[PDB]
């Protein structure tokens, strides 16, 4: 029998949902029906209403302790949480509800990690990441698997892994799985020649645009953010931000929207400052 | 109560209720609730969106050139096309004009958008409103595969082996009694009409779909780096081109990555003509006798207009913009987004305040205050909603109008104006997709009466999704003009990508305003901008859910959803697959409805 | 004349002689002349290798360490083949034992190398000796996918629709008058015994292998770093595992990479099964009369052995070798590949100089001297040969033998040899091939009687091809096999890959020598090395196609391409159909045969 | 009509050949049936003998001036040049005489191009590149797209970029077109942070292996190796050598055979 899966689904853009079903390997078709049991999903799943409430309350009590949670998006701590409602009641009571019971968490993308955009300033819901709305006496692990959207391979990565060698993979001091993330973008990327020789797009469309030179003075965040874009890459390794010639924006980082502007360089780039 | 709606319709709440909540295989949340009468037909129905995050409050303060990124994750289903109204808002209030190839890459990823959109909608979405998987088990092998033939003769994939082996696996999943997304399903409900050879088909197609859609999507990993949440920028694009030249490799787009686009667009033109749109035929012939769900797509129906063949010129849109309205398709009303007569958003029934309520606020002049308030003869309470009272504010969605009307957006709303302005595309896949439809009609029975009369067969949930497929078709045709058309550009002299004229802000103007629309795989979206000094000073956004997914406004006039449902019958009202079958087909996307 | 060779054989060119230069879908270059007697049977039959580089004279002085390189590029068809050996060779040499997921990746290098190579060889270079493109162009596409289902059932392209497009393409290609590949074939020739029907099926599969092969080979990319040619190393394998530790993303193998492999190797079995395997079974059964072609098949084989099931155990060997020594399947004899009574090099008949040419020698004791020289009874002259003097040098391929037994090796060589030696897996691929070969046969003939004899079956052209895409079909297997391997050791902990206690030659003997063998897609494949100070001082290689190619030796023996050919009637002898069938059958890689 | 192609095959091992029809886009079916006329090409063609050198008789005077010859492999001039012989002549002669009315030559690989393994010290059959062979009083472009062997979607890119946009492309002074061998394997290498910080591997499987560290003291010679290897990658943008572990052994280059051991540091 297949591990029982709740993915759960908050305050979103269903960005975390789709990257994983651009999973090249393995597919999601094949994760679906032989690897895992989606046994609640609100995006792909065929009850509605009633008899999809009814699908958790089942759930919950069959494979108490047994089954992962995961969540996509983050609850609302404003309005009375009811700026996300599920079944008439607040999106949070329901998380709350099922990390009571679940096995472990999966905090899949930057919503359910850190906040995503919803928690930019000045956070008009109070949408709350994951671990902090359960608190620091919450007593299973949580994954968190950040990026706005994460990499679909690092999604599906992380599963097999948990499928395949029957742990929860080593993860750093934020939550995060070793095995993706922890290198910066900067730390693997191809153009890094061009920013050692000081070879800069300064202006879009420029000579150095036109060779792929650095994108560091029009604002790549890749000194400071954690991932695996510059490895794995992204859509079945067709490409990564970097490569299409947009810098990038941070946004698998804690705080990243309000980090600053897109275009602002980044910071901590010298050891004597 | 019993309403007389201006836009005539009778709500009445007297009936049973039933409420959905969630409604699930939508993007983001929704309640729905309706009322039946005692013959089981819906009097009256609510739509109700459940989130709101607050992106156009977010945006007060910031820089107009990073907003793209923020409004970008409004939504990841319709990734991008909230970039691109958003970089086309600014450019509009600077007076930026983007070269040639920049109009043509951006419209190469809005394309592969509504391709990936669709299809994955129907399959992943909708289809299990139609299809019955478990009825998928007692087809015969080779009986499927003769109505594959017949229903797509082109496609490879029709061995009867090959859908034995499909049925096997499901066959294997049922009974693991792990039945994950299918669990509950209403399969017992005689509101699904396939055989079960068409259900096994569908549902090979369904996966055959999920393998496909994350091939089409490394268009936008070429041009903008990934999928979901390609990259933008204010005046161009940021995937430099340099075929020939030093560095060459080196560059974001060069001849190998050009090959790419090309073999991409190639393989999703195949699955349109080969799978997509066959199947969505094929299904609509089985449902042949349930034509409910029109609403306002009968009568009012609007749309910016899109994929002008000349850059800049509207006149030339391949699918023109405008509104029909009282169902004349022989007046075309122009639309325009600037004149504050038109559109306007009311928030009389939805969670916000307005100094004045009473009016309607065109959105350079939008307000997005929250105001989670339910009314005094709600069921519940504040924090667990029984019924909600629709007399009062019931939803997080805004409700726009057009010079007062309520109007239906999306591919129909979009087919329906293309076809009423001559574009002979549009006439051609209408035309030929009638003759299919009751081709297969009569396949299916072979006294079958061909239908004749194109509002009846489009103004239906039917013809809905039909318009859906169509759309993606001609995306697929459209956008390998644009490839030929940028490869024309570059071998002409031309590898610009990028204006940065007025990419420093002290070349802008102190006060700027702009508007920037998408045709949207919805429908109708557009971002409205009012920049000060350098910063944003209101930001507002009304999209195609917003239309679609509207509660009433101040006049009672009710909305593109609550419409489709009005005087549908049902099997079983708690099992509500009509229901689902027609919100289903506006493809509703909450978050963006709601931002 | 008329010779009388020891292995009982009757070479007379008394008879016409037919001149094939170049022969063409092969590797590399080769001259074939036969003579046919006044029925136009083959009654002899001359193997000229036409090309040499010199690859063991250019290793002398190098460091054994970089030998892998320079000899993979013996060949890119057999791409890898001859670095396996190399590194195998110096680590014999040297003590070293590799770590077990070293021996698993070269394994699973080696097993990707054999199904891409075959059904590339099949397809790409062999079929059109048995396919008639023109004819496919007269098929009924119902009658094709009726065939196809027959053929292949779980094979999901079988639309009739399906294959009358790819006949509308070729149609549109020979139409054009630009015929490329096809141009001046032997179409008319009535050796050509396919319906149009299975003509279409073959050449649709054609295009279908030509589409998969290049994703098969992502497997030498990723452990390998490129395809052809992928890298290599003594002691290990390059590509570094790290699943969960810090910078895993970074390393060559980590769990994306570890899935990929998955994909891909599935991908592989299933193209094995569903399309390669049924299609060698069903052309076989329109070739039911024509079993010509054996040559030595049924009486001296020969392998070294591959694939242990227990590393560095040979009694373990999944292909196991030995030789059978006039077709005695009943005894094995060991093959001992360090024994100078055993392989011997004769370069009588070769374009080489020993200084005693009346010797034999053992690979460490071989000497590569050129030495291009015609026989005075050469027609034409030195820089135009219009008749090659077989009686004097007529090659660059040297003449190896066994204990002075002139073999066959290849797939074939390996069926008969694991078949006799009981291996299971093998001996059930034999008989349900048989089987399936005899079941379409009587489709195609009710009257058929069953073939029962598998000294018959398997020795023929026909069983050549036969045993080569049942090969194919075990290594997915194994593949899959060695795959798991690699998880269950990472998952116990052993991500190692590499042994460098003997990298550095200050740690080497003075004086070394060793031999490293592969079960190569052509055959037996060995490199021997003798090591001086650090520096090669001997490097020889004998490869597959040297043994299956070899001119005659000093006592007159022939080798198994002349011996194929031998009383094989041709239809028209200057249309030479037959010969390339049966040539191509052994799979020639001349630039290997020659290196 | 298809713009037709010979493709001659000399001293070789066939890779080049091999890497062409691993191209992901355009795929190679697509490229023979549809784009150029592969009239022949010893690999993949029906006929043989007599037959074969028919076509080219029959090529050369009707496509005269009109046809690109495409060469894998090398002449050898040793032997009389009977270490590789073609229809009972030299490769050389039948090399020449094609060369005599082809529009342009593609010389792929480093063997076409450079000599590559059979041109190796002490290159016992005196192999010999293309454009030395014909020599400097050879008229019409010869397009070096040198790698042993060349990434395949460099070698289709190559065709492609001719037949759209009409013009040989942009050539370096060493013949190669700055389409892909206009930059460094080093000016673009993913593990440069690792160079740049001084963390490399020291030994085969060591902890900077595991970490993906930069192979320059394991031998890489991407410092001085112009391809693309490091940006398009291969066998569908899967990997490069780099990635997988083993450093560049300078394949494109000129003379790379002997600049060396492998093993040993770029210089
Ligand atoms: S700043 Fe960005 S583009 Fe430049 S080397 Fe670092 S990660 Fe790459
Ligand atoms: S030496 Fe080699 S591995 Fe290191 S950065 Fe340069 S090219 Fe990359
Ligand atoms: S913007 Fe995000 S997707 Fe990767 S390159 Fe930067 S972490
Ligand atoms: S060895 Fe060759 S394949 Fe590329 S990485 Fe170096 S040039
Ligand atoms: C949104 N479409
Ligand atoms: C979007 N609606
Ligand atoms: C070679 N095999
Ligand atoms: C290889 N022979
Ligand atoms: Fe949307
Ligand atoms: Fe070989
Ligand atoms: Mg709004
Ligand atoms: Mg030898
Ligand atoms: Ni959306
Ligand atoms: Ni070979
Ligand atoms: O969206
Ligand atoms: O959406
Ligand atoms: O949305
Ligand atoms: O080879
Ligand atoms: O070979
Ligand atoms: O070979």
């Amino acid at each position: 029998p297949r591990t029982p899966v709740i993915w759960l689904h908050g305050l979103e853009c269903t960005c975390c949902s789709e990257s994983f079903i651009r999973s090249a390997h393995p597919l999601a078709k094949d994760v679906v029906l032989s690897m895992i049991s989606l046994d609640y999903d609100d995006t792909l799943m065929a009850a509605s209403g009633h008899a999809a409430e009814a699908i958790l309350d089942e759930i919950k009590e069959k494979y108490k302790g047994n089954y992962i949670l995961a969540v996509e998006g983050n609850p609302p701590l404003n309005q009375d949480g009811m700026s996300c409602i599920i079944g008439g009641r607040p999106f949070s009571e329901q998380l709350k509800r099922m990390a009571d019971d679940a096995k472990a968490i999966i905090s899949w993308g930057s919503c359910a990690s850190w906040g995503c955009v919803q928690a930019a300033k000045p956070n008009p819901t109070q949408a709350t990441p994951v671990h902090k709305f359960l608190g620091g006496g919450y007593d299973k692990p949580i994954i968190k698997v950040p990026g706005c959207p994460p990499i679909a391979e690092v999604m599906t990565g992380v599963i097999t892994y948990m499928l395949t060698f029957d742990r929860i993979p080593e993860l750093d001091r934020q939550g995060r799985p070793k095995m993706f993330y922890s290198q910066r973008i900067h730390d693997k990327c191809y153009r890094r020649p061009h920013f050692d020789a000081g070879q800069f797009v300064e202006e879009w469309d420029d000579e150095g645009a036109r060779k792929g030179y650095c994108l560091y003075k029009v604002g790549c965040k890749g000194p400071t953010t954690y991932n695996a874009c510059s490895t794995v890459r992204w859509n079945g390794g067709t490409s990564f931000p970097i490569q299409s010639g947009h810098g990038c924006i941070g946004c698998s980082e804690d705080g990243f929207w309000d980090k600053g502007s897109f275009y602002s360089r980044d910071t901590e780039m010298n050891a004597f400052g | 109560s019993v309403l007389n709606t201006p836009n005539h319709y009778k709500m009445d709440n007297s009936g049973r209720r039933v409420v959905i909540d969630p409604v699930t295989r939508i993007e983001g949340h929704m309640r729905c609730e309706v009322n039946v009468d005692e013959n089981n037909v819906i009097q009256n129905a609510v739509s109700t969106g459940t989130m709101w995050r607050g992106l156009e409050v977010i945006l007060r303060g910031r820089d107009p050139r990073d907003a793209w990124a923020f409004v970008e994750r409004i939504c990841g289903v319709c990734t991008g096309c909230h970039a691109l109204a958003s970089v086309r808002a600014v450019e509009d209030a600077l007076d930026i004009k983007i070269p040639h190839n920049a109009t043509l890459i951006r419209e190469i990823m809005a394309k592969t958008l509504q391709i990936h959109d669709h299809i994955v909608h129907f399959y992943h979405l909708h289809a299990l409103d139609w299809v019955n998987p478990v009825n998928a088990l007692k087809a015969d092998p080779q009986a499927t595969s003769e109505l594959q033939k017949l229903v797509s003769p082109h496609h490879p994939m029709s061995s009867p082996g090959y859908f034995k082996d499909i049925q096997i696996r499901i066959q294997k999943f049922v009974d693991s009694g792990q039945l994950g997304i299918f669990k509950n399903g209403y399969w017992s409900n005689p509101a699904y009409k396939l055989s079960p050879e068409a259900d096994l088909m569908a549902v090979t197609h369904y996966l055959e779909a999920l393998d496909f859609q994350k091939e089409i999507v490394k268009i936008h990993a070429i041009f903008g780096g990934k999928n979901p949440h390609p990259n933008y920028m204010v005046g161009g694009v940021p995937c430099a081109i340099n075929i020939d030249g030093d560095m060459a490799a080196g560059a974001p787009i060069n001849m190998e990555r050009l090959n790419f686009v090309k073999s991409l667009i190639e393989q999703g033109r195949t699955f349109n003509t080969n799978v997509y749109v066959p199947d969505v035929i094929a299904i609509a012939a089985f449902y042949r006798d349930w034509l409910y769900g029109g609403g306002l797509s009968a009568t009012n129906v609007m749309d910016y207009g899109a994929y002008p063949k000349t850059p800049y010129d509207k006149s030339t849109d391949q699918l023109p913009g405008g509104a029909i309205i009282n169902g004349d398709w022989g007046k075309i009303h122009p639309v325009d987004p600037r004149d504050p007569e038109q559109v306007q958003e009311f928030v009389t029934h939805s969670w916000y305040k307005y100094p004045d309520e009473t009016k309607g606020l065109h959105p350079w002049d939008g307000i997005t205050e929250p105001n989670y308030e339910l009314g005094s003869k709600t069921k519940g309470s504040r924090t667990n909603i029984i019924e909600i009272d629709e007399s009062a504010k019931y939803s997080w969605i805004k409700s726009p109008r057009w010079r007062g009307h309520a109007v239906e957006v999306g591919p129909l709303a979009r087919y329906i104006l293309a076809y009423a302005q001559g574009v002979e595309y549009v006439k051609t896949q209408v035309h030929t997709s009638l003759n299919r439809f009751n081709a297969v009609c009569r396949l299916l029975d072979p006294n079958h009466k061909d239908i004749t009369d194109l509002k009846a067969f489009l103004g239906s949930t039917i013809g809905r999704t039909l318009a859906r497929a169509l759309e993606s078709e001609y995306c697929g045709d459209m956008m390998l003009d644009d490839f030929n058309q940028l490869i024309s550009n570059i071998k002409n002299g031309d590898s610009s990508t990028a204006n940065t004229d007025k990419w420093d802000p002290s070349s802008w103007p102190e006060h700027a305003k702009g508007v920037g629309t998408v045709a949207a795989p919805r429908g109708a979206l557009a971002h409205w901008i009012v920049i000060e000094k350098g910063k944003i000073k209101n930001y507002q956004c009304v999209v195609p859910t917003t239309w679609n997914g509207s509660p009433r406004d101040p006049k009672g006039n009710i909305g593109a959803f609550e419409a489709s449902l009005m005087g549908t019958p049902m099997e079983r009202p708690d099992e509500p697959v009509e229901v689902l079958r027609t919100l289903h087909s506006f493809d509703p996307c909450l978050a963006c409805s709601t931002h």
